[PDB]
RNA sequence: GGAGUAUGGUCACAAGGCUGAAACUUAAAGGAAUUGACGGAAGGGCACACCAGGAGUGGAGCCUGCGGCUUAAUUUGACUC
RNA sequence: GAUCGCUAUAAGAUGCACGAGAGCGAAAGCAUUUUCAACUGUGUCCAUUAAUCAAGAACGAAAGUUAGGGGAUCGAAGACGAUCAGAUACCGUCGUAGUCCUAACUAUAAACGAUGUCAACCAAGGAUUGGAUGAAA
RNA sequence: UUGAAAAAAU
RNA sequence: CUCUUCAUGGUGCAGCCCGUUAGCUCGUCGGGCUUUUAACCCGAAGGUCUUCGGUUCAAAUCCGGCCGAAGAAACCA
């Protein structure tokens, strides 16, 4: 009937991590220290240019959407972020794909944030003077 | 010989300005030569917003923008599609 | 089973703040480790006057609470930036920006640098004396427009952080 | 589980050369817009099959 | 052009900095704009140019032209569209 | 037990958005908040005390030198993996000097407005930075 | 993603 | 002496510890792409998988002496 561990209807909070060479769907409790599920990009996918494609990212924002109803979690707050430390604050294409995915789930969509960390006064950055030619 | 009257800078009662990194090159570009582009965007696209809304758990969650602003080199500029290469006379448009 | 039941606990806020229960929080099971390590973890954040005030007319703020502080949302901070103003900023941590007038014409409202010091210490030494923390928001950066509107008009005054 | 949609119309022919066609279509179970990419000679009236209708077509 | 090089002097721990030729060689070197051509530069259209295809040729036997080889001579013009 | 998520700690460096053909400075240069110069005002004072300057002197980006501290990020040299006919380069990973501070050197830049300093005259127009002076509370 | 070269005077 | 491993075109590497008739590059010849050359692509030939037996419906390929190299360990005529 219900596997231990599980509980009543539960929020949960959502970290959809997508840069332009992977995406993490990663989510948590409220607290965030105790993590439930964690599928990326390249878990779904045998080919490394294939760990960005939305379909990549879309597929594992629905294992993660199972889960957490198995689990009993059947909210989460999203918080979409990118690889925007010093590099391009612009989260990848798999940003997008899984988090319609996991509404398409049939799951309560709670308050969106964008948490990409801006830096206010930042290191070096990778490439030189010249930059990436 | 000369093609831009303010050398392609909007720099006038100054003799050294901070250089920032370009978005796309990481490449080290003065302040006031660079590309300015500012960008407003939904967080969720057009596409996808309904989608949220047939399932939301707030009574009037409205969605957030984005809010970046992005500098770019010439090279990547024009590549980019940024900005065009313009007619002689169309070169001292400023609007 | 990775889970194998564990267990899972409540959150309460101080009496004072309408809800007094924000959700559910997992551990581990006693061992010769000890379960009541819920001690420190007081890290959950909920948007926080939108969902534990049960009003979305304070739904742009993020508190957080110990078993702490009170932070600005990231949306709300960018929005209020203009880019033909001028940004004033002390330390608790508030900001305000220079407003436009009705029967202004002239793009930019820039204030001097003497003008920026006198609402910047206007906004000291009202954020002690007024130094519970006065709860809620009740408009009080509401004699810091009315205070600095005598040297400056300014519109955008939020409280962004406290630690 | 094959779900049809309705063409509604032509957004344009994308795909290097022209051999995909842009069109913006309708289901008529829940009268939902979804954007597709077509091969094949398609116009305004005829209606489209689409065995999946879970990913959007915009194309970056 | 030789060349900011040799030599002389001077400064520096040094790299080098400042001053600074000649022999010899050569009818040009260069500046701004014009027209054309070209761009692995941008924009707009077109062609069986390609796409969706059909028939194929290239593989085999034979006919025929070209090169080569041969021979007394194997007459010769044409060699990307 | 990586990538990922939530806290706490220590140094290093940096100073986003505001930030602009806006300001200051002789030039180089100057952006977290808490001695000098300049304009304006003037029924103040001196009375030619001024301008340009061989020689001479001070300041002078970055890199570089010497000796300490610091050493996070990035990274001339260098080591790998690609690409290539080759690649000792552009592309990816790692990484010494260096990048930061102190003391002493160095004195060169597309050090450019490629436009020497001082003075007189000089068409039309909108706007801006800082004062003064009228109206507008 | 890779695209090196085209002897002198007319 | 005991245990273990390997051998394949001119060359170097593949191959299935069950098996049904052996490949990828360089090397040779010819053709294709190009206005032409160099790069680039393709086809053919090139070994029958060290040597002899069993193992069956068939063995580079499973097992045995034999070759001819390699690693560890031992040694009273």
């Amino acid at each position: 009937e219900v596997i231990p561990g599980s509980t009543k209807d539960a929020f949960g909070v959502a970290h959809i991590y997508a840069t332009f060479n992977d995406t993490f769907v990663h989510v948590t409790d409220i607290s965030g220290k105790e993590t439930i599920i964690r599928i990326t990009g390249g878990m779904r996918v045998k080919a490394d240019r294939d760990e960005s494609s939305p379909y990549a990212a879309m597929t594992a924002a629905q294992d993660v959407a199972k889960r957490c109803k198995d689990l009993g979690v059947t909210s989460l707050h999203i918080k979409m972020r990118g690889e925007g430390g010093v590099y391009s604050k612009t989260p990848g294409p798999g940003a997008q794909a899984a988090l319609r995915a996991l509404a398409r789930a049939n799951m309560k969509i709670g308050r969106i944030e964008d948490v990409t960390p801006i830096p206010t006064d930042c290191t070096k950055r990778k490439g030189g003077r010249r930059g990436r030619r | 010989t000369s093609k831009r009257r303010n050398n392609g800078r909007s720099k006038k009662g100054r003799g050294h300005t901070q250089n920032v990194r370009c978005s796309h090159c990481g490449r080290c570009v003065p302040k006031d030569k660079a590309i300015k582009r500012y960008q407003i965007k939904n967080i969720v696209e057009a596409a996808a917003v309904r989608d949220i809304s047939d399932n939301s758990a707030l009574t009037k969650y409205k969605l957030p923008k984005t809010y970046m602003k992005l500098e770019y080199c010439v090279s990547c500029g024009i590549h980019g599609r940024v900005v065009r290469v313009r007619s002689r006379t169309d070169r001292r448009n400023r609007l | 089973e990775p889970f194998s039941k564990k267990e899972w606990y409540n959150v309460k806020v101080p009496k004072n703040f309408k809800r007094r229960t924000v959700g559910q929080i997992v551990v581990n099971k006693t061992a010769g480790t000890r379960i009541a390590s819920e001690q420190l973890k007081g890290r959950v954040v909920e948007v926080n006057l939108a969902d534990l005030m049960e009003n979305e007319k304070f739904g742009a703020y993020n508190y957080k609470f110990k078993c702490h502080g009170l932070k600005l949302t990231t949306d709300k901070l960018r929005s209020i930036v203009k880019k033909w103003c001028t940004l004033i900023e002390t330390s608790i941590f508030c900001i305000g920006f220079t407003s436009r007038k009705s029967n202004q014409i002239k793009k930019t409202s820039y204030a001097k640098s003497a003008q920026i010091k006198k609402i910047r210490k206007i906004m000291n030494n009202l954020i002690t004396k007024e130094a519970v923390d006065y709860l809620r928001e009740n408009k009080l950066p509401k004699e810091i427009v009315a205070k600095c509107s005598k040297v400056f008009s300014m519109d955008n005054v939020y409280i962004r952080k406290v630690k | 589980p094959v779900i049809y949609a309705q063409v509604t119309e032509i957004l344009g022919r994308t795909g290097s050369r022209g051999g995909v066609l842009q069109v913006r279509c309708d289901i008529m179970g829940e009268n939902r817009q979804i954007l597709r990419n077509v091969k094949g000679p398609i116009r305004v009236g005829d209606i489209l099959t689409l065995l999946e209708a879970e990913r959007e077509a915009r194309r970056l």
